[PDB]
């Protein structure tokens, strides 16, 4: 469960879903970890433009991050000196730190499911 | 350099653009999920036991657990969805209708997807002798097959809204690539 992982889903009630409030859910995280991944500034910098901004910095403040840009960097030169501190810190928190366990409460509905090493549920 | 053509499902994989975002709706023991390392696929399966199969067997993987309808995949977040013989399970045709048009809600304007199912060209409701872990014996019990007969999956598509783009035969299944309908 890398936290990039965390934009790309949401409550799976089909009334959240219908109301728009199924995304972003908001994560605790009883246990995290990191593990070596190679570096790509461009996937990183693709990735920008997949990415809902907004709900990416709430899930890193219920996490408890604050190390974040307000909003979407906008890069041109994934290769230049100056985006590489920027871009290393991205894939630090992106791809490297994973949820092992944790929960992932919709605020519509009201259900918390479960991250269990290190697998999200988003079963009823 | 691989001398056998690729099969449709590598072929589409791979045809993506490098860093799309992908989802695998049905990704069973992730099978798929390596196909292509240029491209980011999140992964769903509705098999609790398939899902940690294919974590425990990469876990680069980002594989989570939902059912393939009312799933956990946001609406048009993606440049490709794959459904590799998850849909011809449903028995309703109500529901691989609904199976249908969860997979094209996924997808980005100009997102395409690819949708693997049995041939009927092999009574197209039929029974399969299925393995099933329970108690800690692997009993043999029956589990549904809807098998596709020609132009079927095509019309579960456009009935959904979606257009369809490239259709094919492939080992007794019938494939299509589709994307969302012009209107939306
Ligand atoms: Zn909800």
């Amino acid at each position: 469960m890398k936290f990039l992982t965390s934009n790309f889903v949401q409550c799976a009630s089909k009334q959240c879903v219908s109301s728009g409030n199924a995304f972003p859910l908001t994560f605790s995280a009883l246990e995290m970890v990191q593990q070596e991944a190679e570096f790509d500034p461009e996937f990183l910098v693709s990735m920008l433009e997949r990415i809902d901004w907004a709900a990416l910095v709430k899930v890193a403040n219920d996490l408890g991050n604050e190390s974040l840009p307000d909003v979407k960097p906008e890069i041109d030169e994934p290769f230049a000196e100056g985006n590489q501190g920027l871009l290393q810190e991205l894939h630090s928190l992106l791809i490297e730190t994973c949820i092992v366990e944790g929960t992932m409460k919709c605020e519509n509905c009201g259900h918390t499911y479960f991250i269990k090493n290190s697998i999200p549920n988003f079963l009823l | 350099t691989r001398y056998k053509p690729w099969p449709i499902v590598e072929k589409f994989l791979r045809d993506q653009k490098d860093h799309s975002v992908g989802v695998d709706i049905g990704c069973g023991n992730g099978k798929y999920m390596g196909v292509n390392n240029k491209v980011f696929i999140v992964g769903s399966d509705r098999s609790d036991e398939l899902v940690k199969l294919a974590h425990d067997m990469d876990p680069s993987r980002e594989v989570v657990v939902c059912d393939a309808i009312d799933n956990a995949h946001p609406e048009g977040r993606f440049d490709f969805a794959i459904s590799i013989a998850v849909i011809h399970h449903f028995s309703t045709p109500e529901r691989r209708r609904e199976a249908v048009r969860a997979i094209l809600n996924t997808l980005r304007p100009d997102g395409r997807a690819l949708i693997y199912v049995w041939a009927l060209e092999q009574d197209q409701d039929v029974m399969v002798p299925w393995v099933k872990k329970v108690d800690g014996v692997e009993e043999v019990r029956y589990r549904y097959y809807h098998l596709y007969r020609e132009g079927e999956i095509t019309s579960d598509v456009e009935a959904s809204g979606g257009k369809v783009l490239e259709t094919g035969y492939e080992k007794d299944n019938w494939w299509v690539v589709a994307k969302r309908g012009d209107d939306w």
